[PDB]
């Protein structure tokens, strides 16, 4: 930390997000039988189907 | 005897998603400032 | 008895392959002594190939002979290419190790278990 | 549940693309990130003056402890030798005149040792412990081989901290 | 010198090692330290010996201080107990 | 119709129902030479017949993909001709014949 | 088609063993006896063949035992006497098999010792 | 003593505790090698910096080699080195008598004190080393001095094996490298045009094994073995041969030894290890003594090894980009002149 | 107690018969272990045929080769027990096909069936000495270039017979017969008392 | 066809790899990787050691992924004994299983860049790594090579306070992954050296046994953690990051995405880890607590026998595979009734991947080979074993 | 046996006595199995060792302290499965897993009793009997061990 409020703003502007919130300084016939039922195809993730 | 366990009520939430910000000057605006600079320089 | 064959039905055919490998090594010894800058004499080297070839001269089992050349050929490849750097080749000559006498009196004088 | 990492011509779209391609924008973005850290406090520690934190279970360097009275704890059961994965510990024993059972020779070969910490685990009297010190680099290979006298001496030097460390972690074990 | 008196000798071919470098030996040898320990008097016929501190001691054993003739000695601490 | 299959190398096969019907009917044909009571012939004929019965029955590829599983239809095509290749291979191999030889005695006894 | 060989499988030439340790090493095929200390007999079941013991000189620097014989710690376990003999023949090591000796049946009965007569 | 147990290789014991004072140098590198290979306890006194002594550490098992700080002008240092050794080998020698050590010191003065103490200690045998053909009236102060010493060493440690070796050639040899190193001088100045200079060269290893064997052999006591070689040579063939393997031209140029002793003086003047010296020059142009009767390498068990056999390894570094790939048997071996 | 799902034990058993009927010729034994795993055992000649059927059969697609290994039971006449473990991404299942090979009776190579085996087969030759016919390039992979002997064989000494050190005289690394400074202490660990099989 | 040994000591080549190459021009005609420069005998040594004293070998097999490897042997030994770990231990193993995945991906993505030439991502994330190591140390005692996950559960409960810190870190690590993306994910130059380099088809990836991100990157959906759940990876919810147009860039994106998904799994584990014991209660398999062995005779006997002799696993053989960060890590552990194993072939995701180097780097430049060794996360310990 | 103990009560202790210079009787170890009292009466005719008392303080030691002096004496060590009485010379020199066991022949006496020589790191640590039905059936003399 010890950003001084101006190095921090250059840091925030250059990065484009707030590092202050997430700092680098930690502080205090028969059936053919398959081996098992065919796997169901996976579902699209609902929270983010694509990145 | 105490066992390290999640705090009561559970921990808070973490971010698991990219928060990369799509911030930029629009392209036309970008080119115009540049072309304007060359026009002034040429004059 | 009653054993399946690998590459040679009879010692005869197998011996054919040994001849080929010998030739291979014989033709190769000189090159190695030059591409590895080994400090040995080609004549000496070919002698080594002979010795190593002869060391297993007793075998009369078709199958055993066939594997022996497979293995022999593999060694050649490595040596043909530079996969086996000099340290590897010279090891064949057992240059650093001190030779042990086989005379009984000699062993008696030196080792508890001969 | 699966996710597609990289599944995916208006003038504006095309122009902006050209703006990026010819103005190298995505490259300038990267420079900003590094300039940002240049302003962050670096995380390095003065190594001799400040030391990277190690908690009580750190295995570090072997030591043989002694009872407060002054009787060395080891009673030569020799299962520390049995469970040593690397064959490092060599123990030979004989009844001391007292009649008690003690190790005539206890040699941990530290170069053979892979600091697993099972010996710490196995000892019934907990005579052999993984001491905190990690700085025992030695000029000669022989110094690394340790006999009973070096380990007992190592035990006496670090006993105060070893006792504190075992005090902190014994409930867990 | 040492506990079991290791004495690489004046004629050994190993005493060469300490030349210009000291040997590792121990003061406060343990052999004499428990001998320096007072005999723990007790009332009961048999007594325990956690080694002192329970989990931080030795597997607990019960010693029979039944004969004043002999002060029981826990095989782990070498502590003599005087009935 | 689709743009592409998930699998990188596989490419969309247009006329997929026709391509499958061609491959499925071929296999059935090759199997016709296998010995009559040969286990492979009875088992695979049953699997292949069910597959194309479904292929002929379903005119929608997306539902076709659900009915015989197979994920994308293109894969089912690859599996069918792979099987067609093995059917040709096994006729040469003649696996239906009796066991080559019994294992040596105690060859399969693990406790040792 | 198979070919015929009456040559005892000897594969000493393929195993890759130094000449000294194939011609000077005698291995003994024996069923391990039981440490009289314990009465369990689960370690007297499988045959083992063990190579002859060799030099174990003291090490000058630390006093640890030191051995120059590679085949010392190797004891292979074979289920039957016939199979173990086969291993020695094809590997070319000399063998001297020792017959298993199993405890003879012994007649015991609690009533018998209560006999004052005898 | 130390009963010899083991199979014969590293990590085995032979029972020879041996101080070897000049281990740091050319031959020492070899003496410690065999002694270490055999499993002998080797105490190497050193006054060179620890960085230089490192090459020695790699040779021998954990605890076989012990290094002690020692100063020649201090008798006490020699005293403690031989305290626990039973074999003392002396290889102390130099070619340029230095500011604070003159030939007497390096050859006669020091090597005496050493054996002297060794006796006080009770070492079984002492093996002093003096040059072959070190006549007490030879031309080089060195050879004269070396002889002077052998006389003295016999007084202090009577019957301390003495070995007088002939020119010694091995990687890092002077005899073989030095000539190859005359390349800078376009032509090669050789008295009598390199003739009238018969010399017999001995591989460094040959000399060593002998020395080591001398320690473990009873007959060696009170002997003056002279390791010589497998073939003699007029200096002419030697010089050319060398240049031959080095594949560098040869221009043997006659130059009076008179004037040349002066060239040696010039290099001798140089502060840093003169490349050549008045004495070295004389020694060079000093012919080797006859076989006489002195026993030899094969007597001590090591059959001499011909120069041509290993020359290729010693002279290889001096070749060029391509010449570096030529081998000795396609090359022509030079003729042998016994004279 | 592990959470066994009998649902599996049965389905895999049923496949085991399926395969046994489909290839009566090479399958010698088939069993679904209590650990819910199938281990068809095939005559060495059935290496090519049994694998291919599993790689390319609609009702049993076993596309990837998890591993090829060779336990060595010295007692067993056929010393090596080549074991091939295969996976089916389609049916989410696995099967192990294990054959037996003696030292000088080579097995066929499956590099054709699965190219994954190109390396593992070289690994089995280097460590155990089994030979694989029709292998594209069989040559030692893990051992040193000049190594003599097959290391994972139960009859090979752990420490081995050769070790390397640098020798000044010859200025080059040099093998010497192994001389160890503390031999491997061979603790005997088997207890003379067995455990009554459940 | 110029021949050249990439060289054992190559700043780029991870560890020591002699990649003999025949290069037509700068293009690489043939790639014959050599292996065994790190063979050490791990498979033979284990036969001479008891089950618990062979656990430390597994940490060394692929030590970037120190613990995840230990879980595979654990699971395998537990199956043979038909014992399963207690509920808290399972969550722990998934907690440290994932932390370990991050550690591997930070290694793989940042070391990939160092060979490419980007050096600042490595320093950025090695600081985060460092912080993670400290978790290992405060749980096991060792920064890496812990030996914490043993065959019957973990060794000792988490210190009183670790969970809270594995939170603070997790709460922030995301931003640290975010920062790297900025520089590389879209660098106008990362893409070029990575995109369309080493494309592997889907059918070919299954055929050469790739089994890892390498398969997932080609679009094949297979995560052994979802298909065949091990431990309690079933009770968590995560999304496998499947890829299309599989190439060095796509797979990378996948590894950055599993770093993201592992933070989702870690969060849960912290939110839902049960109160309980961390080792099986069968003194038969798990060593007795030290208070118990020092006060109860049956516990000393069980402590003495377990440490000196061993588990005595029932005779059998099993192949158990987990989803180690590199790919499918499996142990085929044949076992006689003895306390020491009989065979333990370690399947290394990496023996298969290297083999693919030839079929991936064809008609490629010297720099391409450097990029592809990176996209396979080759740790020579697992390949050489 | 069982995985854990339920004996929350206290333990007993007996008083170590002297049975001689060869057998160390740390008899607080004794499981009152009466093998010794048998061997000492049936295999060897000493008839000295006996049970003394009843209840949980039955101690199987000589009532008066008379040493167990007889040949065949050391066998008690091998026959007591508990380590109550064990060998005094081989008190604490080793531990059995380490001991490499080589099967050889007794040369001290002409019965040629079979014996197993237990060697650790190259010096013999103990010689204990190995069974030969005809010659020494599980027993060896006090001299040859
Ligand atoms: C060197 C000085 C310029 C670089 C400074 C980098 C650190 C400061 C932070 C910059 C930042 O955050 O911008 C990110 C942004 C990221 O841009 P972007 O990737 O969002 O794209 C913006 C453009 N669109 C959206 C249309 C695609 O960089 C930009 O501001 C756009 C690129 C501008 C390039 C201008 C080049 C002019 C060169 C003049 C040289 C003069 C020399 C004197
Ligand atoms: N090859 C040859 O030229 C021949 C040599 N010899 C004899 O063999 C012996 C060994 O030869 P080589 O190894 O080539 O000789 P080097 O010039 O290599 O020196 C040999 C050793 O003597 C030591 N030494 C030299 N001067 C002093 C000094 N003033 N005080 C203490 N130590 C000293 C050196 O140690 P440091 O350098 O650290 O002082 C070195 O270790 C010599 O003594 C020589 O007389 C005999 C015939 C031929
Ligand atoms: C210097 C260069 C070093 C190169 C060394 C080389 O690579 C290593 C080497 O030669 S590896 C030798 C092994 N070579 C064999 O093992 C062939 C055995 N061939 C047979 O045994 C025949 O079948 C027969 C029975 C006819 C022999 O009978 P004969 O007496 O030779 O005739
Ligand atoms: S375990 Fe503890 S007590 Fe038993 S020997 Fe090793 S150190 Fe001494
Ligand atoms: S730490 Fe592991 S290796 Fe080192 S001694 Fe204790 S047990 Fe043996
Ligand atoms: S044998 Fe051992 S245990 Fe049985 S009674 Fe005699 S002493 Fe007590
Ligand atoms: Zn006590």
């Amino acid at each position: 930390a010890s950003a001084t409020r101006v190095i921090q703003k250059l840091r925030n502007w250059a990065s484009g997000q707030d590092l202050q919130a997430k700092l680098q300084l930690r502080y205090q016939e028969k059936k053919a039988v398959t081996p098992a039922p065919p796997m169901k195809r996976w579902e699209l993730s609902k929270d983010q189907p694509y990145l | 005897v105490k066992q390290d366990m999640p705090p009561p009520g559970g921990y808070g939430p973490i971010d698991y998603k990219r928060n990369l910000p799509r911030r930029g000057l629009s392209g036309y605006s970008m080119f115009a400032v540049g072309i304007g600079a060359l026009i002034f320089g040429y004059w | 008895t009653s054993v399946k064959p690998i590459f040679s039905r009879d010692l005869n055919e197998a011996k054919r392959r040994v001849r080929e490998l010998y030739r291979a090594w014989y033709r190769e010894v000189p090159n190695t002594v030059h591409l590895m800058q080994l400090d040995i004499t080609v004549k000496q080297g070919r002698d080594k190939v002979r010795e190593m070839f002869m060391k297993n001269a007793h075998v009369t089992d078709p199958r055993v002979v066939d594997l022996l050349v497979i293995k022999g050929k593999m060694e050649l490849q490595e040596t043909i290419k530079v996969w086996k750097q000099r340290t590897h080749v010279m090891r064949f000559f057992h240059e650093t190790e001190t030779p042990r006498p086989k005379d009984f009196l000699s062993k008696f004088y030196m080792g508890h278990d001969p | 549940t699966y996710k597609y990492v990289n599944k995916k011509v208006d003038m504006k779209s095309a122009t902006d693309n050209a703006a990026r391609i010819l103005m190298w924008t995505e490259l300038i973005r990267g420079l900003g990130m590094t300039l940002s850290y240049l302003f962050r406090e670096p995380a390095t520690i003065n190594y001799p003056f400040e030391k990277g934190p190690l908690s009580p279970r750190f295995r570090g360097e072997h030591a043989l402890r002694r009872y407060p009275s002054g009787e060395e704890r080891c009673i030569a059961c020799k299962l520390c030798e049995a469970i040593c994965p690397a064959q490092a510990i060599t123990i030979e024993a004989e009844p001391r005149a007292d009649g008690s059972r003690r190790t005539t020779r206890y040699d941990i070969d530290m170069t053979k040792c892979i600091y697993c910490g099972f010996c710490q685990e196995a000892c019934p009297v907990d005579a052999i412990v993984e001491g905190p010190n990690f700085e025992f680099s030695t000029e000669t290979h022989e110094e690394l081989l340790y006999n009973k006298e070096k380990l007992l001496n190592n035990g006496d030097k670090w006993e105060a901290e070893i006792a504190a460390n075992i005090q902190a972690d014994y409930l867990y074990r | 010198i040492t506990h079991t008196g290791q004495v690489y000798d004046e004629k050994d071919y190993r005493r060469v090692r300490f030349v210009d470098r000291q040997k590792e030996v121990n003061e406060n040898f343990a052999i004499d330290l428990i001998a320096q320990q007072p005999v723990n008097e007790v009332e009961h016929r048999i007594i325990a010996c956690d080694g002192g501190g329970g989990a931080l001691g030795h597997p607990k054993v019960y010693i029979n201080l039944d004969k004043e003739t002999k002060t029981g000695t826990c095989g782990y601490c070498g502590l003599q107990f005087k009935q | 119709l689709k743009k592409t299959t998930g699998l990188v190398g596989l490419a969309v096969c247009d006329t997929p129902h026709e391509r499958l019907t061609i491959l499925y009917t071929k296999t059935l044909d090759i199997l016709k030479h296998f010995p009559k009571h040969a286990a492979y012939r009875k088992y695979t004929e049953q699997i292949t017949n069910e597959k194309l019965d479904m292929v002929k029955a379903e005119p929608d590829v997306k539902k076709l993909e659900a009915l015989l599983q197979g994920g994308e239809v293109e894969e089912v095509i690859l599996q069918a001709e792979k099987e067609l290749s093995l059917a040709r291979k096994m006729l040469k191999w003649k696996p239906w014949e009796p066991l080559v030889e019994e294992p040596p005695a105690n060859q399969w006894k693990w406790p040792i | 088609q198979l070919i015929t060989v009456d040559e005892k499988l000897d594969i000493t030439t393929l195993t890759g063993v130094p000449e000294e340790h194939i011609k000077t090493r005698k291995v003994r095929i024996f069923v391990p006896a039981r440490n009289n200390m314990q009465s369990g007999v689960n370690n007297t079941k499988k045959w083992k063949m063990e190579f002859d013991t060799r030099e174990r000189w003291e090490n000058p620097l630390m006093g640890w035992a030191s051995t120059a014989d590679p085949l010392s710690n190797m004891v292979l376990t074979f289920s039957a006497k016939e199979d173990a003999i086969a291993f020695a023949e094809k590997n070319g090591w000399s063998y001297d098999v020792e017959e298993k000796k199993v405890p003879k049946p012994k007649s015991k009965s609690y009533g018998a010792n209560f006999s004052w007569n005898k | 003593a130390v009963i010899p147990h083991g199979k014969g290789g590293r990590s085995s014991v032979s029972g020879v505790v041996a101080t070897v004072f000049g281990a740091t140098g050319f031959l020492g590198r070899y003496v410690v090698n065999h002694l270490g290979r055999m499993g002998s306890q080797v105490i190497i006194p050193y006054r060179c910096d620890v960085y230089d002594i490192m090459h020695l550490r790699l040779m021998g098992d954990l605890g076989q080699l012990t290094f002690l700080e020692w100063d020649a002008r201090d008798k006490d240092s020699i005293r403690k080195a031989v305290q626990h050794s039973n074999v003392v080998i002396n290889l102390i020698g130099r070619e340029w008598e230095t500011r604070n050590f003159d030939f007497e010191d390096v050859f006669v003065n020091i090597p005496r004190a050493i054996a002297q103490a060794s006796k006080e200690a009770g070492v079984e045998r002492f093996i002093h080393v003096s040059h072959l053909n070190a006549s007490m009236k030879s031309s080089s102060k060195s050879l004269r001095s070396k002889a002077v010493g052998e006389k003295e060493v016999r007084s202090v440690f009577p019957e301390a094996i003495i070995i007088r070796p002939s020119d010694i050639f091995g990687r890092e040899d002077r005899f073989l490298n030095h000539f190859a190193n005359y390349r800078w001088f376009l032509a090669v100045p050789l008295v009598s045009l390199g003739f009238k200079t018969v010399k017999q060269p001995v591989y460094v290893a040959d000399v060593s094994k002998g020395i080591v064997n001398a320690t473990k052999d009873p007959d060696a006591v009170g002997k003056t073995f002279a390791f010589t070689g497998p073939n003699r040579y007029l200096l002419f063939h030697l010089v050319k041969y060398i240049f031959g393997m080095t594949h560098r031209t040869f221009i043997p140029y006659p130059l009076p030894l008179f004037v040349y002793s002066w060239i040696g003086k010039l290099f001798g003047l140089s502060p840093f290890e003169p490349w050549t010296t008045k004495d070295k020059v004389e020694r060079i142009h000093i012919s080797d003594v006859m076989p006489t009767d002195l026993p030899g390498l094969e007597d001590l068990g090591v059959q001499p090894t011909p120069l041509e056999l290993k020359s290729i390894e010693v002279l290889r570094r001096h070749r060029t980009y391509r010449w570096l790939s030529s081998e000795i048997e396609e090359t022509k071996p030079a003729k042998t002149v016994n004279y | 107690v592990r959470p066994r799902s009998d649902v599996t034990h049965k389905q895999l058993s049923a496949f085991g018969e399926y395969v046994a009927e489909i290839l009566p010729k090479y399958v010698q034994q088939v069993q679904v272990s209590c650990l819910d795993e199938l281990e068809i055992c095939i005559h060495p000649d059935g290496v090519i045929p049994t694998l291919t059927f599993l790689r390319d059969h609609t009702n049993a697609q076993f596309k990837s080769l998890a591993d090829l290994t060779a336990v060595d039971v010295p007692t067993r006449q056929n010393r090596f027990e080549i074991v091939y473990n295969l996976l089916s991404l389609r049916f989410n299942s696995r099967i192990r096909v294990k054959t037996y090979a003696d030292e000088l009776t080579p097995i066929d190579s499956i590099v054709s069936v699965h190219i994954a085996a190109n390396w593992y087969e070289r690994e089995v030759w280097d460590m155990f000495g089994v030979f694989f016919f029709n292998h594209p390039d069989l040559r030692r992979i893990l051992t040193d270039y000049g190594f003599e002997g097959h290391p994972f064989r139960k009859d090979f000494p752990l420490t081995g017979y050769v070790e390397l050190r640098y020798d000044d005289e010859v200025k080059r690394v040099v093998a010497e017969p192994v001389e160890l400074a503390q031999e491997f202490r061979k603790f005997d660990l088997n207890s003379p008392w067995e455990a009554f099989p459940a | 066809n110029m021949t050249l040994n990439f060289g054992p000591q190559h700043p780029a080549a991870h560890g020591v790899l002699r990649l003999v190459l025949e290069l037509s021009g700068e293009m690489v005609r043939k790639c014959d990787p050599h292996i065994g420069l790190l063979h050490r005998g791990t498979e033979k040594l284990i036969e001479y050691k008891t089950y618990l004293q062979a656990l430390p070998y597994f940490d060394r097999l692929d030590y970037v992924s120190m613990m995840c490897n230990e879980q595979a042997y654990s699971i395998a030994v537990e199956k043979l004994l038909n014992i399963q770990p207690p509920p808290r231990a399972q969550w722990i193993r998934v907690l440290f299983g994932e932390i370990t995945r991050i550690l591997n991906h930070i290694m793989a993505v940042t070391t990939h860049a160092l060979d490419i030439g980007a050096m600042t991502p490595f320093f950025w994330m090695f600081e985060e790594r460092e912080k993670m190591f400290e978790f290992y140390e405060r749980v096991s005692g060792a920064r890496m090579h812990a030996a914490y996950i043993r065959p019957g559960g973990v060794h000792q409960d988490l210190p009183l306070g670790l969970l809270d810190d594995i939170y603070e870190f997790s709460k922030n690590f995301s931003l640290r992954i975010d920062e790297v993306e900025e520089m590389l994910t879209n660098n106008r130059i990362w893409r070029n050296r990575t995109v369309d380099i080493g494309v592997v088809t889907a059918e070919d990836a299954l055929n050469y046994g790739f089994s890892g991100v390498m398969l997932r990157g080609s679009g094949i959906q297979w995560d052994l953690r979802k298909t065949q759940p091990y431990d309690v990876y079933d009770q968590v919810e995560f999304d496998v990051p499947i890829g299309s147009r599989g190439d060095c860039y796509d797979r990378y994106l996948c590894r950055v995405e599993e770093m993201r998904q592992s933070l989702r799994i870690i969060e849960q584990c912290l939110n839902k880890m049960p109160p309980g014991e961390i080792k099986v209660d069968d003194a038969k398999v798990s060593p007795p607590k030290r208070a118990e062995m020092k006060t109860s005779m049956e516990s000393l006997i069980h402590h003495f026998k377990l440490y000196t002799e061993g588990y005595q696993v029932p005779p059998g053989a099993t192949y158990t595979a987990i989803e180690a960060p590199k790919g499918e890590f499996g142990v085929y552990l044949v076992s006689d009734g003895s306390s020491r194993p009989y065979r333990c072939k370690i399947k290394a995701p990496g023996f298969a991947h290297l083999a693919g180097l030839d079929k991936m780097s064809k008609g490629h430049m010297l720099a391409d080979v450097v990029a592809i060794i990176g996209t396979q996360d080759i740790v020579f310990g697992e390949i050489d074993r | 046996g069982s995985d854990r103990s339920r004996f929350l009560e206290g333990k007993r202790a007996v008083e170590d006595k002297n049975i001689g210079p060869l057998v160390k009787t740390i008899m607080t170890r004794c499981i009152q199995c009466t093998r010794c009292i048998r061997f000492a009466s049936e295999i060897a005719g000493v008839d000295d060792l006996g049970t003394t008392g009843r209840g949980n303080d039955m101690q199987v030691g000589t009532y008066i302290e008379k040493m167990f002096m007889s040949e065949l004496s050391g066998n008690v060590i091998d026959i007591c499965p508990v380590g109550a009485l064990t060998s005094k010379p081989y008190a604490f020199t080793a531990r059995p897993w380490e001991t490499r066991k080589t099967e050889s022949i007794d040369v001290m006496d002409a019965v040629g009793s079979n014996i197993v020589v237990s060697t650790r790191t190259g010096e013999v640590m103990r010689i204990l009997p190995r069974m030969h039905e005809d010659i020494n059936e599980e027993w060896i003399s006090d001299k040859t061990r």
